[PDB]
């Protein structure tokens, strides 16, 4: 207990706990999922604001970075908010001193080693958020994820948020390596309904895609297209 | 208490909350000795076991000490009997114990080093023992700041210094100033002395001196006064001028100070 | 404790307690292995990010290049160890580009433990939870194998260990090691051979270990990772080896 | 030990034991207080040790002008025959590797005269709570499994909550002797019952106001809620002294 | 007892509304020499008790010297004294060299209080622990101020501060309905009596532990001691 | 209490962590260093001698400079820092003046550069001491000790580490001038200083030698067990 | 400085094992000590804003209290919670608006400004020397492209846009009135809005309004500059509302 | 009416309620653990007499390590962490050397000694735990110099600082006086050290200079110190 | 100088912040550009240590330069630094002790 309030303290068997707290913390967002087919990535989430009062063209959490980059979160939006910002400005720096779009790893490096430098020094606090990545570099996608510790790992497929060891679960035995880019759309949708906890609309979830032509975040009427086929 | 910028910190508390050889180590170096320093031997029983005892007088502080000497050890011829070895962070102060030749079963102590708190009760077993004597009474003699005292006005406007007293039970004569106030105590080791007394039934009175000044001053000495007058001290003081030139010779000696007051 | 709160405080006896539990912190990573042979030098290593959804990427994940003479790999917290491999490439072409020659293994060591040992001296820190071991060539001594601690503290070996079992690795490796006619395919076998008896598995697949070599070949230092058939090739190898010895009894 | 005040010691033929424990915010002592001001107790005896720093005082409990100018030691003892009731009172710090012999003597001394249960009132630290605890009540209960079972009834029904174990181990921060009472007492077959509440130091005044009622609750020593408590007359000046002049 | 928390720190205020360390501080004062201060029509007389102390060891200085026209006496830390000494100093000579004129005492006393004010706010420091009393003279006559830990000021008639002055103060309270229409001599004679009542009945005032100070009409800040006051206790009564 | 932070006094005058730093000094490996007529010897303590270890890298002897030479005990990681900041600050005295540099000299620079990291609750002393040893320019041996505090002395023998009591009574004894009178009478009385506190004979010693006009030399393993046979032989006669 | 403070909830660098921020929650806590509610409402072509006036002493000088302010000339406010605060978070605002100006040569629209202040805001939260303010921030204001807008933000630094929001004490009653309500019915004139609104006080506060206990503040397509009714109007409103 | 525990030493910017500063008091406690030192002016010079207390036999004694040459007509002395002055000493020679050089002319012992003071009143975060005793002659004449880890100088004319100083300066009061001589003055310091040492007095168990009108400072070397020995 | 651009250069974002403090102090008050001060002290106090390359985004908000690029970050990478001193060296000379 003497050790559970220092950052930069370790514990006598070698941990930190601060990092496992932020990761609670992680743990008990909303719940999103991301899947990698053959030709695309798509990306889904649960909305927070399921209320009528509403301004639908406000907040969005599905945000770009480049044309062929796009992000989702999982935990504390204000934190999200900032970090999307630098993941823009250090993508329009690559492009201006190479000339050339970045490459989705290199952009996930940066803000991974953005994100480390707040878990080591005192005073201050560590992002209590963990991003799920998607990109389009040489004729092939990428889909990566991100821990509050400045870690990065490359999937197939996952799902975090609230509930997502069954969510885990769920896609590891409804998952296709030859998969198109629509059942992959559908699988999402369906491991998002595992645990929706009420009726699924189109004004409560956000789908964005990603594919040869780039980066875009699906319009309400195709979502609820989406729902009505499955 | 943070040494870096945003260091978690604890707040004090108020109510406190192999290796056996340097444990060991650390007991012996703070263990409290009584010897006899012309045979340079120590003392195989109690100090009042083996002489029989009527009075006591004690006197903790410098001030109290150079007031039994200027006013009662002036006359008279006194036997030391023993000493007293103690270590702690305080100190390195002397603890002496005499009589009267005259009169045996009168004894005397000039304790002017501090007792810490692990060293009083060893200091009572080593004094006084397991064979207590209701036939005897005891004088304790001390001082404190004036900042210690509570009182609902402002601790500047107390006329100081001044008397206050506390009796044990069997204790039936009066004192010679008024007793202390409720809301205040005393502690260390005439706490001690008066919590022995109390508890094993002997008759006992402890004086209180607070005074503004803490060091050796002719004001503060002269304070005690008062129980020049009492049944304790009647029949052993002679010569009151003698003890005024002496206590002038001996305020005219002091040790040097240092620079950090002016 | 009150003598383990922050890195610049001292015990009675004299010993850094914070030093101690970052040093203890190694014991949970993988299982990180590196023989010195006559003609060439070894790096074994230990998978840990096993799952059927992970996606394979890059080259390694925990061996890195970092000038075209050495290369390392990394026991502790990743992220931590991406700024200490930043920092050993910056490092490296610094010297490259001031003196116009390699940098030796080590300079460049002793480079990066001043670094390290800098962070538990001056408080607010948090010392880096990483052990390294690196494997080089130069013109002034040849081959070489290293080591580092959180501390700073680094040494030159000919069979090391860091990570899970190292204690029991280092004891099988001393007492079956051969100083000075060591060659490239003994090596192998050794490695194979401590790397099935320290995991905790019943039978090791070839899919949770990588292997790198380096040697010298005309002039040039040569880094190469081993394929998954030659990794299969010498644990069949080692099993027919393995049942044969059994059977001769 | 127990010395009498008087010449021969009063037959405490199992009455209750009432003590509190030193530790932070001095939430038992003042509960403490509070109980013998109220119920108007009279001392017995003494109880002599070398375990904790010696002090003296006039009365703690003063009314009249005839019983104000009694000497206090350190550690005193009051009782009430008629509800068959002893109280201690502890108003000292214990010194350096002082506090085991000092419950092992209490122990002894709890055994030989022959009681029939001892409650401990004490309090802990309220910054090492977790979520749950932050959002529960704030007082908590213990018991020897020697305990009789018409206790453990009675503590059902008023619907209390028991205090949490960790890895399992009885764990009090900042309780003081509270848990090397309590294992004693498990290891020796005494009947006892804790009480504690989660507090801070500062003015803690408020905190035995409800640990007195808290345990009213079970005791009922007095007319059930629906003032009470009388203040002793020693609480006057818990700041300090007056306020300098030329300042304000 | 409930104390203990609120009374560690200068920023930090108790349940009461107070803060401690200002008055911990203010008690500082009183750990050093009395000191007696007084002015009449035209002049303006600081007067010292040295510490009963061998000369051989030690030769403190009580009084000091800031300006032509500006004196002052101290009374507690003896580091705290010497910067405000320079303070004071630097901001004189800066004055003079801008504007070459006397510095008028309030404003430089204003000054005091100002920089004084910030420790006892900010967090990292502590107040100083040091009482001043100022003789002064420009044009508006003969000027006598006290100067507090708190960051107050005052302005008197006739002031004494240190370790037992009550007395000192009665009697100049008692005989301060004559100072104005008094020479020199008479007023330093006053500033002598007032100063030895702060001592026990049998000593008196010797040419060994007393110090003078005055400024007046066309006369500039001058120290007297040593054997410089005999002319002024040659004319003492008994007591 | 009094032991929480770097810059706090003891009632009786203490600084207690400055203390507690040389209670790791006290736990390193044993150096002796002694001063002969014209020749200055250095020797170091091997311990827990790996077989699958290099020893090169391991080294407890290094040389500042053409003229000086330093031996250690404490942390390991301490003294690489205080060895390459000495080393930089001899080239920089020789660029300031052209002469070379004195013993005393550097030790003062050491030793102004320990005391610096005493004097701030934001970093920890240096955990180590030293022996510095060396030849001034007109040829006068000197020999110096470095403590974690910053003081330094002058000796004539020392040693540091553990064992340090012993092997300081067994010099105190056997330090005459009959004993410095040769090289290898100089050489045996270090090498005997050693052996009262190291077992498993003669193989766990580590010897330096400087000699006038001539730069620092490691004796081999081969001279070692010479010199070590000679003394048997010697006390065995 | 000082150094944190030991605890899950007493300090604002520190997570609790459920990954919670108390002292960020404790800010939340101080809005409703002032103890007033605030509601604004998005008409077809209007935004109102509504709050109460409470002056209990008859020795102050009701023209010295308000809580609706002006940022902008297009944009209006209204602040919830602590007076000091809610007065420098004000002057904040216009400092930004102001450089926002200067630096990009037109005006600041409400969302940006929104986003400024919430990212102003979300610093105070991951530094172990500041502390959040305990106040939110509502704006209404009209754009040329899109219409009229509504816009709050939180002391935790998150701010979203709403057709009808309120905040203070009866936050929970008044949303679930205006839920109920604009789920009837979202298109309202000038007249209807002001009444929907003070209905929805009225309703939740069970007290019947006189004109000097409410403050009032519009802005219209017509009319973009922000605007403050008189006593006069606010009365031929509730009589006509009555 | 409880005994509670309550801490106001462990802090350099605390005060006590009685208002004293306790880590200052403890600093000042610090240098009751250095060897002995005395300094005694005359109408003539200044006689700085310290031991040097060498515990071993091994220890080199011919290195001087008590007594540090300022300038030409300025010495010094040292009790306590000798670590500790050697900022005090190189400011105090950077200051005299740039005045010199500037002004042409020697300044006096004051200018440097409020150079060294207002360098030691900057508390690095702790006080010193070095007393310093300087000597020297002007155009004034004679005059010495005591400061303390409080930062402050005062002016004295016989001074003795040490373990054992409370002896000393009873004898220095109840000898010395005003119209005395430097070489009497000398011979006084080296009884008092005698009696205040603890083992016998030899050439090398202690040092001693000396600065008069006439030269510059200076060191009395071995051959001078025996016959002052001898002398007594 | 060399140049006239280079003190320019070197000496920019002190005259910006000169000038919109003087701005803000004649507009507002005193205590706008007291707060910002403290704000920019107290998020600039946390970074890594000299010797190794920090992000500085707090800072970068609290400025307003969270969404703008200057020659100063697409220019002479201080990353990518062709040369570095010691570490020890480096740390003390930011405290001052040098």
């Amino acid at each position: 207990r003497g050790y559970s309030f220092s950052l930069t303290t370790f514990s006598p068997s070698g941990k930190l706990v601060q990092i496992e707290y932020a990761l609670a913390a992680v743990a008990g967002g909303a719940p999103s999922v991301g899947i990698k087919a053959a030709n695309g990535v798509v990306l889904a989430t649960e909305k927070k604001q399921k209320s009528i009062l509403y301004d639908e063209r406000s907040v969005h959490k599905v945000e770009p970075i480049t044309k062929h980059i796009g992000l989702v979160y999982s935990g504390m939006g204000p934190d999200y908010r900032v970090l999307v910002h630098r993941a823009r400005k250090l993508a329009q720096q690559y492009y201006l001193v190479y000339q050339e779009p970045i490459p989705t790893a290199q952009l996930v490096q940066r803000v991974a080693s953005v994100m480390q430098e707040y878990t080591q020094s005192g005073g201050v606090r560590p992002f209590g958020v963990s991003l799920l990545i998607c990109g389009w570099n040489e004729g092939r996608p990428y889909l990566f994820q991100s821990d509050p510790s400045g870690a990065y790992f490359a999937w197939k497929a996952t799902a975090m948020g609230k509930n997502y060891v069954n969510g885990k679960t769920f896609l590891e035995k409804r998952y296709n390596e030859d998969l198109e880019l629509e059942d992959a759309i559908h699988t999402a949708i369906l491991t998002l309904k595992e645990s929706f906890e009420g009726q699924m609309t189109e004004d409560n979830i956000e789908v964005g895609i990603c594919n040869e032509a780039g980066f875009r975040r699906l319009t309400p009427t195709e979502v609820k297209d989406y729902l009505a086929a499955i | 208490a943070a040494t870096f910028f945003g260091e978690v910190v604890k707040a004090p508390c108020r109510a406190g909350t192999e290796d056996r050889e340097v444990r060991l180590q650390l007991a012996r170096k703070r263990e409290v000795r009584l010897l006899r320093r012309q045979t340079k031997t120590s003392l195989e029983v109690s100090l009042l076991e083996k002489y029989p005892c009527s009075k006591f007088i004690i006197a903790i502080g410098n001030n109290a000490v150079a007031f039994l000497s200027s006013f009662v050890m002036n006359s008279g011829v006194w036997e030391e009997v023993g000493c007293a070895k103690l270590w702690n962070e305080w100190c390195r102060a002397f603890c002496v114990f005499y009589h009267l030749k005259s009169n045996p079963s009168v004894f005397l102590c000039q304790c002017s080093c501090y007792v810490a708190e692990d060293q009083q009760y060893q200091w009572l077993e080593k004094v006084f023992g397991s064979c207590p004597r209701k036939n005897m009474q005891i004088t304790i003699l001390t001082c404190r700041h004036v900042t210690d005292y509570k009182t609902s006005e402002s601790t500047g406007s107390l006329p100081s210094p001044f008397l206050r007293a506390l009796k044990t039970q069997n204790f039936k004569d009066s004192a010679c100033c008024p007793l202390l106030e409720q809301p205040n105590i005393v502690h260390d080791l005439p706490a001690a002395v008066l919590s022995y007394c109390q508890v094993w039934k002997i008759p006992a009175i402890l004086y209180l001196c607070y005074t503004d000044v803490m060091k050796l001053d002719l004001i503060t000495v002269e304070a005690f006064k008062p129980i020049l007058s009492t049944r304790s001290l009647k029949g052993l003081v002679k010569n009151i001028p003698q003890s005024t030139e002496i206590l002038k010779k001996l305020m005219t000696t002091n040790e040097i100070q240092s620079n950090i007051y002016t | 404790r009150r003598y383990d709160s922050r890195t610049t405080i001292f015990s009675p006896e004299g010993r850094l307690y914070q030093v101690e539990y970052a040093m203890e912190a190694i014991g949970h990573a993988g299982t990180c292995l590196g023989i010195l042979a006559n003609d060439g030098v070894l790096l074994a290593a230990e998978r840990r990010n096993i799952h059927k959804l992970l996606d394979e990427v890059f080259f390694s994940e925990k061996i890195y290049k970092l000038n075209e003479d050495m290369a390392c790999s990394v026991a502790g917290i990743t992220s931590d160890a991406n700024v200490l491999t930043n920092e050993l490439r910056l490092i490296a072409q610094r010297y490259l580009l001031q003196y116009q020659e390699p940098i030796p293994c080590e300079q460049l060591v002793t480079a990066l433990c001043d670094i390290k040992q800098a962070y538990t001296q001056f408080g607010g820190k948090r010392p880096f939870g990483v052990s390294l071991l690196y494997i080089g060539w130069d013109k002034h001594y040849g081959f070489q194998l290293y080591q580092s601690d959180p501390s700073g503290n680094y040494g030159g070996w000919k069979a090391t260990c860091i990570g899970n079992n190292s204690a029991a690795a280092v004891s099988m490796l001393k007492q079956d090691y051969k100083e000075g006619e060591m060659t490239l395919k003994s090596a192998l076998a050794l490695a194979i051979k401590v790397l099935n008896k320290t995991m905790d598995v019943s039978k090791l697949s070839a899919e949770k270990v990588e292997i790198a070599t380096l040697t010298r070949e005309n002039g040039k230092t040569v880094i190469r990772v081993l394929k998954q058939k030659e990794v299969e090739q010498l644990i069949k190898k080692h099993e027919e080896e393995e049942a044969k010895a059994e059977r001769e009894k | 030990m127990f010395v009498p005040c008087g010449e021969s010691a009063p037959d405490l033929a199992g009455f209750t034991l009432l003590m509190p424990a030193v530790s932070v915010g001095n939430v038992g002592q003042l509960a403490m207080d509070l109980i013998i001001s109220t119920l108007n107790m009279s001392k017995i005896g003494y109880f002599y040790t070398d375990c904790l720093v010696p002090m003296v005082g006039n009365n703690p409990y003063a009314t009249t002008e005839g019983n104000s100018t009694e000497l206090s030691i350190n550690a005193e003892v009051y009782s009430l025959p008629s509800r068959k009731l002893v109280a201690l009172q502890l108003r000292s710090i214990f010194i350096k590797y002082k506090s085991k012999p000092f419950c092992e003597k209490l122990l002894s001394w709890v055994k030989s005269s022959g009681c029939a249960r001892v409650i401990v009132l004490s309090s802990s630290h309220s910054y090492q709570r977790n979520d749950l605890q932050l959002r529960s009540t704030p007082f908590r209960y213990l018991l020897t499994p020697s305990m009789q079972k018409s206790v453990q009834n009675k503590i059902k029904s008023l619907n209390w909550e028991e205090m949490e174990k960790s890895r399992f181990c009885i764990r009090i921060p900042g309780g003081g002797i509270t848990k090397t009472l309590y294992d004693e007492s498990c290891s020796k077959e005494i009947q006892m019952a804790v009480l504690l509440k989660f507090v801070s130091e500062g003015d803690n005044i408020p905190d035995a106001l409800g640990l007195v009622e808290y345990l009213n609750e079970w005791l009922q020593i007095l007319k059930p809620l629906s003032s009470r408590w009388k203040i002793p007359s020693s609480w006057r000046l818990l700041f300090g002294s007056g306020l300098p002049p030329a300042l304000f | 007892m409930f104390r203990n928390q609120y009374d560690n720190d200068v920023t930090v205020w108790s349940p009461q509304g107070r803060i401690h360390q200002i008055e911990y501080a203010m008690e500082a004062v009183k750990q050093g020499s009395a000191t007696v201060g007084l002015k009449s029509k035209t002049h303006a007389v600081l007067v010292a008790l040295k510490r009963a102390q061998s000369e051989l060891a030690a030769h403190q200085k009580k009084i000091l010297h800031v300006d032509n026209h500006i004196g002052i006496s101290i009374a507690g830390l003896t580091a705290d004294a010497r910067l405000l000494c320079n303070f004071m100093r630097q901001e004189c000579l800066d004055s003079r060299f801008v504007f070459d004129r006397p510095l008028p005492v309030s404003r430089l006393v204003s000054l005091i209080g100002s920089k004084t004010q910030i420790p006892t706010q900010r967090y990292g420091r502590r107040p100083y622990g040091v009482g001043l009393l100022i003789a002064g003279y420009d044009d508006m006559g003969p000027h006598i101020f006290q100067t507090c830990p708190s960051a107050n000021y005052f302005d008197c008639r006739a002031m004494s501060i240190g370790a037992r002055s009550q007395s000192a103060r009665t009697y100049l309270e008692r005989h301060m309905s004559e100072f104005m229409e008094c020479n020199l001599n008479e007023l330093v004679k006053h500033g002598l009596r007032a100063l030895r009542e702060t001592l026990p009945a049998e000593q008196d005032l010797t040419t060994k532990n007393v110090s003078i100070g005055i400024v007046g009409k066309d006369l500039e800040f001058t120290i007297y001691d040593d054997d410089d006051v005999s002319p002024f206790l040659e004319g003492l009564e008994e007591r | 209490s009094y032991d929480r932070a770097i810059t706090v006094f003891s009632p009786d005058g203490h600084l207690f962590q400055v203390e507690y730093a040389q209670e790791a000094v006290k736990k390193g490996s044993t150096a002796v260093g002694v001063r002969g007529r014209d020749i200055v010897v250095l020797g170091v303590e091997k311990k827990s001698v790996a077989k699958l270890q290099d020893e090169r890298t391991v080294r407890k002897i290094c040389a500042l400079d053409d003229n000086v030479c330093m031996a250690f005990a404490g942390l390991t990681a301490d003294a690489r820092i205080v060895i390459n900041r000495a080393r930089v600050e001899c080239q920089s005295h020789r660029l300031t003046v052209e002469d070379p540099v004195t013993v005393e000299y550097i030790t003062r620079y050491i030793a102004s550069l320990k005391q610096r990291y005493t004097q701030s609750n934001g970093r920890r002393p240096f955990g180590i001491s030293a022996l510095i040893v060396g030849f001034d320019f007109d040829g006068t041996p000197r020999l110096y000790q470095t403590d974690p505090s910053g003081t330094y002395h002058a000796w004539k023998a020392n040693a540091i580490g553990r064992g340090a009591k012993s092997v300081r009574e067994f010099l105190e004894k056997n330090y005459t001038d009959e004993a410095i009178e040769t090289d290898d009478l100089t050489i045996k009385l270090v090498i005997k200083a050693l052996l009262e506190v190291v077992q498993s004979g003669g193989k766990n010693i580590e010897l330096a030698v400087m000699r006038r006009d001539q730069s620092l030399k490691i004796l081999n393993p081969e001279e070692i067990e010479k010199y070590v046979a000679e003394i048997e032989k010697e006390k065995e006669e | 400085s000082r150094g944190s403070s030991a605890g899950f909830d007493r300090h604002i660098t520190i997570f609790s094992p459920e990954g919670r921020l108390y002292q960020v929650e404790y800010a939340f806590k101080a809005i409703n000590q002032g103890g007033l509610t605030s509601v604004a409402v998005r008409g077809k072509d209007c935004a109102v804003i509504v709050t109460q006036k409470k002056v209990p002493d008859k020795l102050l000088d009701s023209s010295t209290v308000t809580h609706l302010f002006k940022i902008t000339e297009n944009i209006g406010c209204v602040m919830t919670g602590m007076t000091a605060d809610s007065r420098s978070q004000v002057q904040r605002a216009r400092y930004e608006a102001a450089n926002w100006k200067y630096k990009y040569g037109y005006e600041i629209p409400v969302d940006m400004l929104c986003k400024r202040i919430a990212d102003i805001s979300q610093v105070y939260t991951q530094n172990a020397e500041m502390r959040p303010l305990g106040c939110c921030m509502i704006l209404i204001g009209i754009d040329e492209e899109q219409g009229p807008q509504v816009y709050k933000c939180d002391p935790a630094g998150y701010y979203c846009g709403f057709k009808a929001t309120a905040a203070g004490v009866k936050q929970t009653e008044s949303t679930s009135f205006l839920e109920k309500k604009v789920k009837k019915k979202f298109d309202w004139t000038f007249e209807q809005t002001v009444e929907t609104a003070i209905t929805c006080l009225s309703t939740v506060l069970s007290i019947d309004f006189k004109p000097s206990e409410i403050e009032v503040g519009v802005v219209t397509v017509e009319n973009p500059k922000f605007r403050i009714l008189t006593e006069a109007e606010i009365d031929a409103h509730l009589v006509a509302l009555a | 009416m409880f005994l509670t525990r309550s801490e106001y030493d462990r802090g350099v910017n605390t005060f006590s309620p009685e208002g004293r500063l306790f880590q200052v008091e403890y600093a000042i406690e610090a240098i009751k653990l250095g060897s002995t030192a005395i300094g005694i002016q005359t109408s003539e010079g200044v006689c700085l007499a310290v031991e040097k207390r060498i515990t071993s036999p091994l220890m080199e004694p011919s290195s001087i390590e008590k007594i540090v040459e300022i300038d030409a007509h300025i010495g010094c002395a040292m009790s306590g962490l000798i670590a500790d002055a050697k900022t005090l000493i190189d400011k105090a020679r950077v200051e005299t050397q740039n005045h010199w050089f500037t002004y042409n002319e020697t300044m006096t012992v004051e200018s440097v000694t409020q150079a060294v003071s207002n360098l030691a009143l900057q508390f690095m975060s702790r006080p010193f735990g070095v007393a310093l005793l300087f000597g020297g002659v002007d155009e004034k004449g004679p005059q010495l110099f005591h400061m303390d880890p409080s930062g402050t100088f005062v002016q004295c004319d016989a001074r003795a600082i040490g373990s054992a100083s409370e002896g000393a300066q009873s004898s220095l009061q109840e000898v010395y006086h005003k119209s005395m001589t430097l070489k009497e003055a000398i011979k006084s310091s080296l009884i008092i050290l005698k009696q205040v040492m603890e083992e016998k007095l030899n050439a090398t168990n202690i040092e001693l200079a000396t600065v008069q009108p006439g030269q510059n400072f200076h060191m009395f070397t071995k051959e001078e110190l025996e016959e002052v020995i001898k002398d007594i | 100088p060399s140049h006239p651009l280079e003190l320019s250069e070197k000496n920019f974002q002190l005259n910006q912040d000169k000038m919109n403090f003087s701005t803000l102090r004649n507009i507002q008050g005193l205590f706008a550009p007291l707060k910002l001060q403290m704000e920019f002290k107290a998020v600039q106090q946390v970074q890594r240590l000299p010797f190794l390359s920090s992000s500085n985004l707090s800072l970068d908000v609290l400025r307003g330069n969270d969404e703008t690029i200057g020659f100063e970050d697409i220019l002479n990478d201080p990353s990518q630094s062709e040369v570095m001193g010691e570490p020890h060296l480096m740390v003390e000379y930011k405290l001052g002790l040098l």
